[PDB]
RNA sequence: GCCCUGAAAAUGGAUGGCGCUCAAGCGUGUUACCUAUACUCUACCGUCAGGGUUGAUGCCCUGACGAGUAGGCAGG
RNA sequence: AAGCUCGUAUCAGUUUUAUGAGUGUAAGAAGUCCUUGUUUGAACGUGGACAUUUGAAUGAAGAGCUUUUAGUGGGCCAUUUUUGGUAAGCAGAACUGGCGAUGCGGGAUGAACCGAACGUAGAGUUAAGGUGCCGGAAUACACGCUCAUCAGACACCACAAAAGGUGUUAG
RNA sequence: GGAAUACUGCCAGCUGGGACUGAGGACUGCGACGUAAGUCAAGGAUGCUGGCAUAAUGGUUAUAUGCCGCCCGUCUUGAAA
């Protein structure tokens, strides 16, 4: 477990400034005991940069790209897949859609009156 | 849908049909007094000043959008009557940034052609069952400015749910009889 | 130059719609359905029956 | 509004390794459907842990009165919300339908005990079939043998503003 | 009232007209507006729009600078088009022959394209010429050269 | 101390004046920005001047002493 | 639940007034009705925008908009 | 306000998905694959290529960059969180609204309440509030309750001890 | 056991009364009815008829009636206070 200067971290205690904690930032700096933390914070219509200091930790890796890197690679390999075999592919998530009818038999199952 | 229940109850079944795809949003409130998130999400769905109408694809995206706009809205789920009316009276085309009504096929083929839409009656068509061209055919569709209800809202105080007695919220199929009121 | 309502002036209906015609000619807004005599089940009856 | 009475049977949406869930019943006044659904939901989860967004509406129907056109005795079995807990209420209404008693018993609640639709809880509608489990002085009073009474002092409604005779109030 | 999205009587600008009140400039005003209009010309919309431009938006354009241009390959035989004055320059002393057309010329640029060999016309002739631009290129001054 | 609700030793065995030393997070200075003391632990800076505090305290008392 | 008491000064006065008692009071329900510079349709003024055009900073077509102190820009 | 470029460019006071905390971050040319070159693994690349089924929803005609400058800046009220309280009031932080610069309908009357923001007009429909008379609109319909030797038509705070009463009604 | 009716919804079903509006100004378009010639309610009102031809309509002015309307400017959140 080594935090290198740009890796993206969740800060997490295990008592002030209790706003930063949930909190995602980018890693600025990194020392043998400190790792600096840069913080967008809304302040009045513009982000502004505010540099933090944590214990190491007090954070850890943030998994918030791990859906992205792993759908890019699904996608290049789809891509390719339907290259060898030509077919249409969907390559574009969707939201969850109404579902559709369906029959619903009371074998077994008769309603109970509550 | 109507052999389908009938042969379901026979068969000692219930059938339950496919939820609604499409709903038709009115705002009700005027523009004083908003909540900003509430603004922004008007201003997305083009409700830009009261009595202004669009349609919305039901998906998990547009309910919650639909959930947060509730206080300031009636919506439910139109039907063919409602929206043909709709689309017949107060149907108006986006070309060239400028509002154009619907008064001959000619407009509507050369802005909707390229989809597949030749007509009005295709059109509404892709309004009523929500086609691979839906979002490209509302957008097209301009929003549509509704009067007051002729008859009046039913209620002494609007700015309560429709369960409650008011008028906001999804009254689901008694939207038709509010907006053909307001048509 | 001014906009005419397809539902009240029928020559407008009949430029934006051919099918109205159709429509207007077989009657459609009043067709019969073919009449079956389905009958629901015992188990449906109860339980609407039920308190 | 006048009240209808609805079935809703609902359940919790069927899912992989738990297919075909348990189906349950309630009887429902409501105004409308959507009404009827939206109190459908809101008893189930009080009662059970199933939420609208976890569960779906199998079926909604509505009930007829059996006997529209019979006069039947009701007890209303009512439970409404206070601040020290829910306490019961027995209520007598003699009417020719469920609905008919349901919506008298709402106007009573608010005309007495100030109570609203929200809050009150219609837990039993029974008709009682022996005019002896009768037990409210005020519907027994109108279940005497060969029961005859007066309507003294009739007000007539006049359609003009001045009259030219002094009325009559008999009757 | 409506919640409006974006603001309302919003002035494109785009310099629709030049500030002069020479006779002639608004004379080739009309003739490359008709032009422009009417020959879906690229060459003729950026003619137009140069036009439009203030003096210290106009840098003048140098014959060292044309002959630099002429240098290139499959350009030595192309009419140099530039809206504003040729200047003269005596730090070259090998010139090309070419036809320019330009608003302006100085006595001294006018002096040695002639002696050259080619020509100096106006923008109105250039117009007659190649109605679409044919063949031609366009030199624009160096703006950030002045302070 | 205000932000619990427990009284502590302002100095010294589990004193008060230390707290910054094992401070879950501490806010980087806008004025150390330009600086070579940029990377440098504010809790570690902290210490150093508090160390720098008390020798010259020391030097004063041994300048006393000598005068 | 409703009603009475559950503290009051000081010119003569206030559910806004008159007055109202199976109300014109209180709780609830169902409708009908009244009317804002709001909404719908139409005309007209101006602004902005998009097109067309061999008195052309003119003419023609089309669409949408119009609160305002300090202040700015423009035409008179 | 001036210039340069771009304009399926740039995006967004929004949702969804994934991942965190009990509202933060991420969602593609500031990509990706093969070929093993730099100091068997991390991290830097030589040469080739895959497009308008280029990587969620909805909206969007203007966006980015260089310059250029008039008027102004410690206010009141309210909601929602958080810390500490008082006889009672409250006092300190953070976000968001309303108002000053703003008329119109309603609340009899009015800085912060309800509705709604304003070109000149006609017709229609309404919002909030109302329909005994003043006063435009049912002395409408329906089920109950109440009688006050100054009832009530109210702010839902206080007086208020959920106190007193041989008032009345329902449990 | 066979019906009806209520309620809700649909009709590119028919038909009566009332109000406001008539922008535009050769033709061009999209349609409809007709075998056809042509016709039409289809890219914005025409046809017929009467009275008067002047203070009659209208304008101005003096007032009356219904409702609305606090005295401007300046300075302070705010100003009838
Ligand atoms: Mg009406
Ligand atoms: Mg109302
Ligand atoms: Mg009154
Ligand atoms: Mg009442
Ligand atoms: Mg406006
Ligand atoms: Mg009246
Ligand atoms: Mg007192
Ligand atoms: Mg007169
Ligand atoms: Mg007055």
């Amino acid at each position: 477990k080594v935090y290198k200067v740009g890796d993206i971290v969740d800060i997490k205690a295990n008592m002030p400034h209790k706003f930063y904690q949930g909190k995602t930032g980018v890693v600025y700096n990194v020392t043998k005991s400190s790792v600096g933390v840069i913080i967008n914070k809304m302040v009045g219509n513009r982000y502004l940069e505010k540099r933090l200091n944590l214990r190491v930790e007090h954070i850890k890796h943030s998994k918030c790209r791990q859906e992205f890197l792993e759908r890019v690679k699904a996608n290049a390999a789809k891509r390719a897949e339907a290259k060898a075999q030509g077919v249409a592919v969907q390559l574009k998530r969707q939201p969850a859609q109404p579902r559709e009818s369906r029959i619903v038999s009371t074998e077994g199952n008769v309603p109970q009156t509550l | 849908i109507i052999q389908a229940k009938r042969d379901a109850k026979a068969a000692g079944s219930y059938y339950v049909e496919a939820q609604h795809k499409l709903v038709f949003v009115v705002r009700i409130k005027g523009i004083n007094k908003i909540p900003p998130k509430p603004r922004k999400v008007l201003q997305l769905l083009r409700l830009t000043r009261i009595n202004s109408g669009t349609f919305v694809k039901v998906t998990k995206a547009t309910l919650e959008l639909l959930k947060l706009i509730e206080p300031y809205v009636a919506y439910g789920y139109p039907s063919y009557s409602t929206i043909r009316q709709l689309v017949y009276k107060r149907g108006f085309g986006k070309i060239n940034k400028q509002r154009v009504p619907l008064s001959d096929n000619a407009i509507i083929e050369a802005n909707l052609g390229k989809y597949g839409i030749l007509s009005i009656d295709d059109l509404i068509h892709e309004i009523i069952t929500v086609g691979p061209h839906f979002k490209q055919a509302n957008n097209f569709l301009w929003p549509f400015k509704l009067s007051n209800p002729s008859g009046g809202w039913g209620v002494p105080r609007k700015f309560k749910h429709f369960i409650q007695g008011g008028s906001f919220g999804n009254r689901e199929e008694f939207i038709n009889k509010l907006v053909k009121s307001m048509n | 130059v001014l906009k005419k309502n397809p539902l009240k002036n029928k020559q407008v209906l009949l430029r934006l719609n051919p099918y109205a015609k159709v429509f207007a000619a077989e009657k459609l807004g009043s067709k019969k359905a073919e009449k079956t005599g389905t009958k629901p089940a015992a188990v449906f009856t109860e339980t609407l029956k039920h308190d | 509004a006048h009240f209808k009475e609805y079935q809703v049977i609902g359940r919790r949406l069927p899912t992989e390794s738990v297919p075909e869930p348990k189906l349950f019943r309630m009887r429902i006044f409501a105004s409308n459907e959507v009404i009827a659904k939206s109190r459908y939901w809101y008893f189930l989860q009080k009662l059970h842990k199933v939420k609208k967004a976890s569960g779906e509406i199998v079926s909604i129907n509505q009930i007829n009165e059996a006997h529209p056109t019979k006069v039947k005795n009701f007890g209303v079995w009512v439970r409404y919300d206070s601040r020290s807990g829910t306490h019961n209420m027995y209520k007598e209404i003699r009417d020719v339908s469920r609905v008919a008693a349901v919506e008298t018993l709402y106007q009573d609640m608010a005309a007495r005990h100030r109570a609203r639709f929200r809050s009150i809880h219609i837990l039993k509608v029974a008709e009682i079939e022996k005019t002896a489990d009768v037990k409210r002085q005020y519907v027994k009073q109108f279940l005497t043998k060969d029961l005859k009474f007066p309507l003294p002092h009739r007000v007539q409604k006049s359609t003009k503003t001045f009259s030219y005779k002094r009325p009559s109030t008999f009757y | 009232g409506i919640d409006h999205t974006s603001k309302q009587h919003k002035r494109s600008g785009h310099r629709t007209a030049p500030k002069s009140d020479n006779v002639y400039l608004k004379l080739l005003v009309k003739l490359y507006t008709f032009l422009a209009r009417r020959t879906d010309a690229p060459f003729n919309k950026v003619v137009l729009k140069a036009l439009f431009l203030s003096k210290i938006n106009r840098p003048p354009v140098s014959v060292s600078r044309i002959a630099r241009a002429l240098k290139q390959e499959g350009a030595a035989n192309k009419t140099v088009v530039v809206v504003g004055t040729v200047t003269d320059d005596a730090r070259i002393f090998e010139f090309p022959k070419t036809t320019v057309a330009a608003l302006r010329f100085t006595a001294g640029a006018r002096a040695k394209i002639v002696k050259a060999g080619g020509e100096c016309i106006t923008l109105d002739q250039l117009a007659v010429r190649a109605p679409k631009g044919q063949n031609t290129l366009i030199l624009r001054g160096p703006r950030n050269s002045r302070e | 101390d205000e932000a619990s609700g427990e009284w502590v030793p302002k100095w010294g065995y589990k004193g008060a004046n230390k707290k910054l030393d094992d401070q879950w997070l501490v806010e980087v200075d806008d004025k150390v920005k330009g600086t070579d003391n940029e990377l440098i632990d504010p809790r570690t800076l902290n210490r150093a001047e508090r160390k720098r505090l008390v020798k010259k305290n020391e030097k004063q008392q041994r300048r006393n002493m000598k005068n």
